[PDB]
């Protein structure tokens, strides 16, 4: 159980960066990080990250989450 | 844990839960006073949860105690995850949940191991286990390692698990314990996704440390 909004189904299909910011904005615990989908992430649990995995247009591959 | 298994109560006695307010990290307890984790798994306010099975419901052995402090390896690079291991001491000696052994010589290669903790259990989509839960999975060769992972892998680093997919560590596992033939080889670290085919998971190879753990123990 983390804090806030959890999940961004909505930003799928949107650019990176512009994802970024409304999720920071959306749930202020949090910092949002724009990775390269497939990127290789470490193995611990947060309550204040969101990754944002973009396609090599930028755009949004996955729906981020607070993980 | 994907693709895992429950370990039972006590099964896996040196197995530690990082809690900053929720479990964040497992590590592994090495001795009365100290618990290896990851680098990664870093934060000042750290409680470390031992003789936990479900750590959602207090069911008699749990020991909480505050880490007095966090030593993290010296040459750790926060954005490769090279060198990912930590040191931490706790405010007061745990009460012997038991300690396991470091290792004497590095694992082979297809060796059998274990690793286990409490971290999400799907590959895709999400669920986080009240009790622990327990893989066993294989070395895999340092050659199978580079080429899922070209540019990635360190002489710190060893991949475990099983290039099909299915069965992996992954997010909430991190300074977790892989143990083979009752020594801790590896600490979860890092990978692609979790039991994604050709995306094993990646380990601190703790066997490269040894020396640095008894040092920082004796001067801290
Ligand atoms: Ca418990």
């Amino acid at each position: 159980q983390c804090s806030g909004k959890q999940e961004w189904p909505e930003l799928v299909g949107e650019r990176g960066s512009k994802a970024a910011k409304i999720i920071e904005n959306e749930n202020e615990d949090v910092r949002a990080i724009v990775l390269p989908e497939g990127s290789a992430v470490p193995r611990d649990l947060r309550c204040d990250r969101v990754w944002v995995f973009v396609d090599e247009r930028g755009v949004v591959v996955d729906t981020p989450v607070v993980m | 844990i994907v693709g895992g298994y429950t370990c039972g109560a006590n099964t896996v006695p040196y197995q530690v839960s990082l809690n900053s307010g929720y479990h964040f990290c497992g590590g592994s307890l090495i001795n009365s006073q100290w618990v290896v984790s990851a680098a990664h798994c870093y934060k000042s306010g750290i409680q470390v949860r031992l003789g936990e099975d479900n750590i959602n419901v207090v069911e008699g052995n749990e020991q909480f105690i505050s880490a007095s402090k966090s030593i993290v390896h010296p040459s750790y690079n926060s954005n490769t995850l090279n060198n990912d291991i930590m040191l931490i001491k706790l405010k007061s000696a745990a009460s012997l949940v038991a300690s396991i052994s470091l290792p004497t010589s590095c694992a082979s290669a297809g060796t059998q191991c274990l690793i286990s903790g409490w971290g999400n259990t799907k590959s895709s989509g999400t669920s986080y286990p009240d009790v622990l839960k327990c893989l066993k999975a294989p070395i895999l060769s340092d050659s199978s390692c580079k080429s899922a992972y070209p540019g990635q892998i360190t002489s710190n680093m060893f991949c475990a698990g099983y290039l099909e997919g299915g069965k992996d560590s992954c997010q909430g596992d991190s300074g977790g314990p892989v143990v083979c033939s009752g020594k801790l080889q590896g600490i979860v670290s890092w990978g692609s996704g979790c039991a994604q085919k050709n995306k094993p998971g990646v380990y601190t190879k703790v066997c490269n440390y040894v020396s640095w753990i008894k040092q920082t123990i004796a001067s801290n």
